């Protein structure tokens, strides 16, 4: 569970009516952000081995990912290649024994084929778009009357993440 | 002309909303705070 | 292309202008009375582009110089009109301005309402570029100011009414042409605005603003901003103005509820009753008749709150034992393992947990200096008598957050102050702090005087001694107590500041200094004096202290180039600098919720000390408001390998769901600790977070800002500010011999309700529609501040970032923003 990963929205500037209270709020967000730049800049050049280094050299470049299939011995596991084939790699002491599993998709050596590293989150191109960074810009505010429609959209999503001892007090399930 | 031979031997971001005011007025604060004869004539040994 | 009507217009102009070519008598005064006809109809019409000044694209170099020579006197003013008015729609400011300030008079209504703003413009562009060099041409501009002002006041342009005057870098005006339909429009936008503008404008600001709240006698208004510029002489004034004596009496509640004391003179009615409701004796009876209305008066146990049942005796454990019965059950009057058995609870800890049981005995029961200093009596006198300390504490801790005209924190504390035994000053000095937190009582400083100068005080002694003078005059910046500060901070050796507990004393320099970075600028320059690292890790603390809510941009530049510094002895000076930004950044809603991306870029970005003082920042940045962002960032690094990060994380959790009673963060809270099961020191404080989000049941908050989040509590960020430093080093401070520091949240400890009471103090129970609160800034009318509504009959609870409202009519309260306790008056208009 990576936690959620929540849209990335600025704080709301308000007023509307094009006033100095606006320019300000602007402004401040500006500044910070001139300021949160300005320490991920100077963080890189403020900023000025050997273990990571020889594990490096092992893997070299490029490292294919096939999916695990069956872990045979502790140190021998069947990948398959990317192509739907199947190999009988070695599994090096870096890899961590453990989050391999059957069906993850495993980092392996391009030359002789061992397994090398383990490649979570592989979740597809087409379904990585699909998750919202940026958050829309209309709030709660901007959507007029649907007062009993919002509310029955507030009791599914937006309550039952907020004050979840309601419903557990109750014995509902929050509506999903 | 002269002598020859031997030779040798962060940024300040903008926050342009008080950036330059602070900086105006710290400024206000700062006024109220205050060969001719050369070698080739060189003396050498042989 | 044009028609008839336009291709002859541009004739007609254009007839007009080349007329002028030749010096003919009837050519200067026939035609520029023709173009002041045009150009005044259309422009002095709907927003229709301007015909006359579309079709006008003429040079104005032919009558600009004959201008001089062709009349001087009326004929020579009209022709600046017209071009004056021509220059607004092109880009000839310098120009533009000046025209009309040379040009003819007339006035600037008969133009229209958008040229007007745009000499609104350019009046102050010129001002802000006219320095003090010269005034000659200040008194044309200000001239200008003095007309235009009015007409945005009528206009519904106050907004730029009020951004003319700021504009100018003057705003007395608004005192005299602010009508008794503007002054809320008006009076709510500089005190939207004046958090945002820098110094001093905004401190000018706030008087101004301030003022604006006299002219129209709308007195606990007044109230609320004289406390933002925290100087009391305006609040005496007001307090002396006030010839009604209820709104005397509803602002000695708003100035109680600060924390605010000023000596009443006996000519002032009803003295007692004014002393006693600014004393906060008064504060003891509602929030018991608060808890009968709720039936909260049950006292809790902890093992109700770990609820061991669903997971699947230490000293150490103990104390969170002892603790969670402290701040769960605390100020309801009543414990059910501290007041009965506590004898036998406290022997199972040995020494410092033995100071820590004893403490919460105090704070089991505040703001009662009778009942709890009477639940005072079976402990302190302990066969060891180390626990004195302990109830010392207790002693202290009961006094804080209210004052007693009997002295009794001076008095039982002062006899053993001077008691050899280490332990047993340590909670002599800081129980006194927290009683008179704020006060700035001399007697109090002086007797805290002699402590910094004894010598045989170990350095926990001093360090709390220092802590303890620096919150007894948090934000007075005192002479006296600077002084013995500033001049005790100097005496101290290298060697001996090197302990942890060394961290403590510049703390002390700058609580003194909250609240005030005019004249931090000398008490930085006085440390200089002492040698790095501790010199440079002061003038940072004592930097942060200074602009404690502030806002200051410059200062959170300052302080974040601190942090991103990449250095043992430059960490402390980071530490100090994240929890920096916390605290500067806290003021605005804006800022501070940007301050959370540069927290969080400080933690993927950020090295071991950073990372540390990360989850404290955020403790600060949202105090008893479990904003789901700030909580969830605080659990995803709440398993951190880093021992440190997952304490700080954890007690983070615990402030930010500090009396909310958030079943998500309780719910968090309880899975942290089965995973954390193995480690004393992260269950510990895992339970104590647990601890902290059950503050009074929920019924109290120790959020810093009340009054809309508008009127800051200054004892209260002293308080904060000492647990949270503090806990730049936990495992010395608060894993080591301290445990009783996490007392010196109780300065800060206040309630939440929503109790109504009709005119004679009864409960009155009203229809109060309360919700989230919505700006009312710039939104034309009687726009609603709550929105979420939820009917509630009070008594109620406002989760942070709530605001009630008399849902009925039949009342018109004293004091517009419904916070704490507020007197109904009933209304006289409203007809059954």
């Amino acid at each position: 569970t990576k936690g959620p990963d929540a849209a990335s929205k600025l704080p709301l500037v308000t007023p509307h009516t094009q006033c100095r209270l606006k320019l300000l709020k602007l402004e401040r967000i500006k500044d910070y952000l001139l300021m949160e730049e300005e320490f991920i800049r100077n963080q890189e050049q403020m900023k000025p081995e050997e273990e990571r280094s020889k594990v490096d050299d092992l893997r070299g470049t490029p490292m294919s990912v096939g999916t695990l299939e069956e872990i045979i011995d502790d140190n021998h596991a069947i990948v398959s290649t990317s192509v739907g084939s199947e190999h009988y790699v070695s599994i090096l002491s870096f890899v961590d024994k453990d989050l391999l599993e059957p069906g993850c998709s495993v980092l392996l050596n391009h030359k002789v084929h061992a397994v090398i590293g383990v490649l979570m989150d592989d979740t597809d191109p087409l379904v990585t778009v699909m998750k919202v960074e940026k958050a829309p810009q209309e709030t709660y505010a901007d959507i007029g009357g649907l007062d009993n429609q919002i509310q029955e959209i507030k009791e599914s999503v937006e309550l039952p993440l907020t004050h979840p001892e309601y419903y557990e007090e109750m014995g509902i399930k929050p509506p999903k | 002309p002269s002598t020859f031979a031997y030779p040798a031997p962060k940024v300040s971001t903008a926050v342009l909303s008080i950036t330059a005011k602070a900086k105006k007025k710290e400024k206000e604060k700062e006024k109220k705070e205050e060969k001719e004869p050369e070698p080739n004539f060189q003396l050498l040994d042989n | 292309e044009l028609s008839e009507e336009d291709k002859q217009l541009q004739d007609e102009l254009e007839m007009l202008v080349e007329r002028l070519g030749e010096k003919d008598t009837s050519l200067y005064r026939p035609a520029l009375e023709e173009l002041r006809r045009q150009i005044r109809s259309s422009t002095t019409s709907m927003t229709s582009v301007p015909k006359p000044l579309k079709f006008l694209r003429p040079h104005y170099g032919k009558l600009k110089e004959i201008y001089e020579n062709m009349a001087p006197g009326e004929n020579k003013r009209f022709a600046a009109d017209i071009i004056s008015v021509l220059a607004m729609t092109m880009s000839g400011e310098r120009e533009c301005l000046k025209y009309r300030l040379v040009g003819s008079q007339e006035e600037l209504a008969s133009w229209g309402h958008e040229y007007v703003r745009h000499l609104a413009g350019e009046v102050a562009k010129e001002w802000q570029e006219l320095d003090d060099a010269e005034k000659v041409q200040r008194e044309p501009l200000l001239t200008l100011v003095k007309e235009i002002v009015p007409y945005n006041m009528a206009h519904n342009a106050e907004h730029e009414a009020c951004d003319l005057l700021m504009e100018i870098e003057q705003v007395d005006m608004l005192e005299k042409d602010i009508d008794e339909n503007a002054y809320a429009k008006v009076c709510l936008y500089l005190t939207s605005c004046v958090n945002y503008v820098p110094e001093p404008e905004n401190s000018a600001l706030l008087r101004c603003a301030l003022g604006v709240f006299r002219k129209f006698s709308r007195f606990p208004e007044a109230l609320r901003l004289a406390l933002m510029l925290n100087d009391m002489e305006l609040v005496e004034d007001i307090f002396t103005s006030c010839k009604d004596v209820v709104v005397q009496k509803q602002m000695a509640f708003m100035l109680g509820r600060h924390g605010v004391f000023l000596e009443l003179s006996e000519d002032v009615e009803e003295y007692e009753d004014l002393t006693e409701i600014m004393s906060n004796v008064q504060l003891n009876s509602n929030f018991l008749a608060l808890a009968r209305e709720l039936d909260i008066m049950e006292p809790k146990v902890p093992d109700d709150i770990y609820k061991t049942h669903l997971e699947n005796d230490s000293a150490r454990m103990n104390l969170a034992s002892s603790f969670v019965n402290g701040f769960v059950n605390a100020a309801f009057g009543q414990d059910k393992l501290l007041t009965d058995d506590g004898n036998k609870w406290l022997y199972k800890n040995k020494d410092h947990g033995m100071l820590s049981a004893a403490a919460s005995l105090g704070m089991i029961l505040l703001w009662d200096v009778d009942g709890g200093l009477t639940q005072i009596d079976k402990y302190l006198y302990s066969s060891e008598d180390y626990i004195k300390s302990g109830a010392l504490l207790a002693c202290g801790i009961v006094n804080s957050g209210v004052r007693n005209e009997c002295d009794p924190a001076l008095a039982l504390l002062s006899d053993y102050v001077l008691h050899n035994s280490n332990t047993m000053r340590l909670g002599s000095i800081f129980g006194l702090g927290l009683a008179y937190a704020g006060s700035n009582r001399e007697d109090v400083l002086t007797l805290l005087l002699p402590v910094m100068g004894d010598s045989k005080s170990s350095m926990e002694v001093a360090g709390v001694t220092a802590l303890a003078c620096g919150m007894i005059a948090v934000g007075s910046c005192n002479g006296d107590v600077t002084s013995t500060i500033l001049q005790t901070i100097m005496e101290k050796s290298e060697t001996e500041l090197k302990d942890t507990y060394a961290r403590w004393l510049p703390l002390g320099l700058g609580l003194n200094h909250l609240g005030k970075g005019e004249a931090i600028e000398a008490i930085l320059a006085a440390l200089e004096v002492v040698s790095e690292p501790f010199r440079s890790f002061a003038n940072t603390l004592v930097d942060v202290c200074a602009y404690a809510g502030s806002g200051n941009v410059l200062k959170v530049q300052q302080l974040l180039h601190i942090c991103s510094e990449h250095f043992a002895d430059m960490g402390a000076h980071q530490g100090v600098a994240v929890l920096g930004i916390a605290l500067i950044a806290m003021g605005e809603e804006i800022g501070a919720e940007m301050a959370l991306r540069t927290f969080g870029h400080l933690l993927r970005y950020g090295e071991p000390t950073l990372r540390r003082a990360v989850p404290l920042a955020l403790a600060l940045i949202s105090v008893s408001n479990p904003r789901l962002n700030i909580l969830d960032t605080l659990s995803k690094f709440s398993h951190d390998a880093d021992p440190e990060v997952s304490y700080n994380s954890i007690f983070a959790m615990g402030m930010v769901g500090s009396g909310t009673n958030n079943a998500r963060l309780a719910a968090m809270l309880r899975q942290l600790a089965q995973y954390h099961a193995k480690d004393p020191n992260n269950l510990f404080m895992v339970r104590l977070a647990q601890g902290l989000t059950h503050l009074g049941k929920g019924t109290l908050t120790l959020c810093p800002y009340h009054s809309d989040r508008q009127l800051m509590s200054q004892v209260a960020v002293a308080g904060l500010l000492t647990v949270l430093v503090s806990f730049l080093d936990v495992r010395n401070i608060i894993l080591g011999k301290s445990h009783y520091v996490l007392y010196g949240l109780v300065a800060a400890m206040q309630p939440r309700m929503l109790v109504t009471f009709d005119e004679e103090l009864r409960p009155l129970p009203v229809s109060v529609r309360v919700g989230q609160a919505v700006d009312v800034v710039g939104q034309a009318g009687k726009p609603k501040t709550i929105t979420g509504f939820q009917t509630h009959t009070t008594p109620v609870l406002l989760a942070h970032g709530e605001r009630a409202e008399l849902a009925t009519e039949e009342f018109l309260p004293v004091t517009p923003i419904l916070e704490g306790f507020v007197i109904l008056r009933k209304n006289p208009n409203y007809d059954l």
